[PDB]
């Protein structure tokens, strides 16, 4: 199947409590690999996957300069765009910024992407071309100039194309066991009375991988996706993804109702009935 | 300042057994800011021996964090997840439901 | 492995 690496990192102002925190962490797909907490004692890029801890001395120590060079630089940003939006210092701030790239299932990069955000709001993000930048407000536009002038683009280009897929490509073989597989979904339907007259009908997917997945219920083959709710697919922390969608129906028009299910490690889309 | 609702949901890892070690979860998503109060409750009382996840976030950049620990589901023993986060007046309880 | 080239907004 396909596969990406993302690198995730999050600085969040605390004035009068000392220094930002920031937290970094990397994925490959849907299994993390990497943290470093900058509140935490080893002050260290630690690994969080098995299959990454083969990686020797000068993978940590290299890896632990970045992520402390990643920190310095977002401490900084809090500062500079309090400036940029006029804000004070009663109040705590929160600069995101993520990047990586995907690869089909032939293992050939598809796209890369680099984005940043202030406060929960996109600020900034390279473009498809990985070129050029696209900023959300009148302050990004700032940071756009500075980053045009410093020819910031190239050097992101050259390791969303290049060095991001040659890592990816290494996990993916070091940690093959893992994030080369597929486990297909588990599926089955529940059904509880809410009423003498009203059920819950609840379509399961347990012990699934990757995590994405379309869960859908139909009533006589027509979508119902106003009146289904949906859950955020979540880890069962085994490695493996849950998700549930459920209808409230009139009791008696059970057999009416069907749940579908998409999943990669399916050989065929599933359908649960009532009957 | 752009402030979104955690989405709290309280599961075990495996299909519950009374008797059979499993794992409770509480997985929170979807929120904005990051600073978020949970606990796991087990009787109304809070569990001490709790994990968490690393901070993430989503492609909309709202974060996400699963709190965890092991446990043995009993007949009695009555579970939850009590969060607070600044969108929420109160701490929000959500109990666990095993019949779901 | 992460990217280097971050520079500040
Ligand atoms: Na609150």
């Amino acid at each position: 199947g396909s596969h990406s690496m993302r690198y995730f990192f999050t600085s969040v102002s605390r004035p009068g409590r000392g220094e930002p925190r920031f937290i970094a962490v990397g994925y490959v797909d849907d299994t993390q690999f990497v943290r470093f907490d900058s509140d935490a004692a080893s002050q260290r890029m630690e690994p969080r996957a098995p299959w990454i801890e083969q990686e020797g001395p000068e993978y940590w120590d290299g890896e632990t300069r970045k992520v402390k060079a990643h920190s310095q630089t977002h401490r900084v940003d809090l500062g500079t765009l309090r400036g940029y939006y006029n804000q004070s210092e009663a109040g705590s701030h929160t600069v995101q910024r993520m990047y990586g790239c995907d690869v089909g299932s032939d293992w050939r990069f598809l796209r890369g992407y680099h984005q940043y955000a202030y406060d929960g709001k996109d600020y900034i993000a390279l473009k498809e071309d990985l070129r050029s930048w696209t900023a959300a407000d009148m302050a990004a536009q700032t940071t756009k100039h500075k980053w045009e002038a410093a020819h910031v683009a190239e050097q992101l280009r050259a390791y969303l194309e290049g060095t991001c897929v040659e890592w990816l490509r290494r996990y993916l073989e070091n940690g093959k066991e893992t994030l080369q597989r597929t486990d297909a979904p588990k599926t089955h339907m529940t059904h509880h009375a809410v009423s003498d007259h009203e059920a819950t009908l609840r379509c399961w997917a347990l012990s699934f991988y990757p995590a994405e997945i379309t869960l859908t219920w139909q009533r006589d083959g027509e979508d119902q996706t106003q009146d289904t709710e949906l859950v955020e697919t979540r880890p069962a922390g085994d490695g493996t993804f849950q998700k549930w969608a459920a209808v409230v129906v009139p009791s008696g028009q059970e057999q009416r109702y069907t749940c579908h299910v998409q999943h990669e490690g399916l050989p065929k889309p599933l359908t649960l009935r009532w009957e | 300042m752009i402030q979104r609702t955690p989405k709290i949901q309280v599961y075990s890892r495996h299909p519950a057994e009374n008797g059979k070690s499993n794992f409770l979860n509480c997985y929170v998503s979807g929120f904005h800011p990051s600073d978020i109060e949970v606990d796991l409750l087990k009787n109304g009382e809070r569990i001490e021996k709790v994990e968490h996840s690393d901070l993430s976030f989503s492609k909309d950049w709202s974060f996400y964090l699963l709190y965890y620990t092991e446990f043995t589901p009993t007949e009695k023993d009555e579970y939850a997840c009590r969060v607070n986060h600044v969108t929420l007046s109160q701490p929000k309880i959500v109990k666990w439901d095993r019949d779901m | 492995a992460a990217g280097i080239g971050i520079l500040t907004v």
